[PDB]
């Protein structure tokens, strides 16, 4: 017979760009494309719930364990998507976060926009640095989804560990697939993406709690948010560095 | 517990 490749299911199952619907008729303000941000970002983190679930292995795992790494990582989860999307649709230059939603000199220069679009486009400019593949990207997306635990470990951290195991061979088949220093590279990149993502969080919150700022979260985010705030506070958050 | 979250994959 021959089972399809693992990467072959990665590609099938990797979810179709949303749209915004941002209506660039009316006038931007820095409030308005937050609230958009965020309005697209409830639905890619449902798009990607529903990737996690086709995941090879993921459901395995205990419920509170896949709750866990989902709340832990969606933020990482969807930076990185941000990132290739910028990487493949515009080489780095500039923030697509939708075909008809883009980042341009206007509107990064709104109030608050600045410091938050350099930190996406940091990410962005790594695929550059690196020429990352499609297939190195798909691998990397899934170990970002394993890349942050509770400092109590997980439920069912046997499962989690085979589940690792998996994908980072299948990385390493993914940087064959395009050679020893590659893969330092890459696991180098993984270990950088915490850093980077720390920055969005803080401002996340930021916006999540000030009132004045009137920007709105959908109903599935501010659930997220609301539930790791408290956690972010204990500091009972650990991340799986490869070095 | 993030009650949307944990619908969406209990479904
Ligand atoms: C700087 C932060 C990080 C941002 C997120 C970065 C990752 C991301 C990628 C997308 O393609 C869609 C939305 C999200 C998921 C996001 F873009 C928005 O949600 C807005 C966001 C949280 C942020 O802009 C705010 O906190 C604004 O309130």
């Amino acid at each position: 017979g021959e089972f399809p490749t693992l990467i072959s299911l990665l590609e099938v199952i990797e979810p179709e760009v949303l749209y915004s619907g941002y209506d660039s008729t009316l006038p931007d303000t820095s409030t308005r494309l937050m609230s958009t941000l965020n309005r697209l970002g409830g639905r890619q983190v449902v798009s990607a719930v529903k990737w996690a679930k086709a995941l090879p292995g993921f459901r395995n795992l205990h419920l509170d364990d896949q709750m866990t790494l989902l709340q832990y990582s969606w933020m990482s989860l969807m930076a990185f998507s941000l990132g290739w999307r910028s990487y493949k649709q515009s080489n780095g230059n500039m923030l697509c976060f939708a075909p008809d939603l883009v980042i341009n000199e206007e509107r990064m220069q709104l109030p608050y926009m600045y410091d938050q679009c350099q930190q996406m486009l940091k990410i962005s400019s790594e695929f550059v640095r690196l020429q990352v593949s499609y297939d190195e990207y798909l691998c990397m997306k899934v170990l970002l989804l394993l890349s942050t635990v509770p400092k109590d470990g997980l439920k069912s951290q046997a499962v989690f560990d085979e589940i690792r195991m998996t994908y980072i061979k299948e990385l390493g088949k993914a940087i064959v697939k395009r050679n020893w220093q590659r893969f330092y590279q890459l696991t180098k990149l993984l270990d950088s993406m915490h850093e980077m993502v720390g920055g969005l969080l803080q401002f996340c919150f930021y916006t999540f709690v000030n009132k004045s700022l009137s920007v709105e979260f959908p109903e599935m985010l501010a659930e997220i948010i609301s539930n790791q705030l408290p956690k972010f506070k204990a500091g009972s958050v650990k991340p799986l560095l490869f070095h | 517990r993030p009650a949307i979250l944990y619908a969406l994959l209990s479904s």
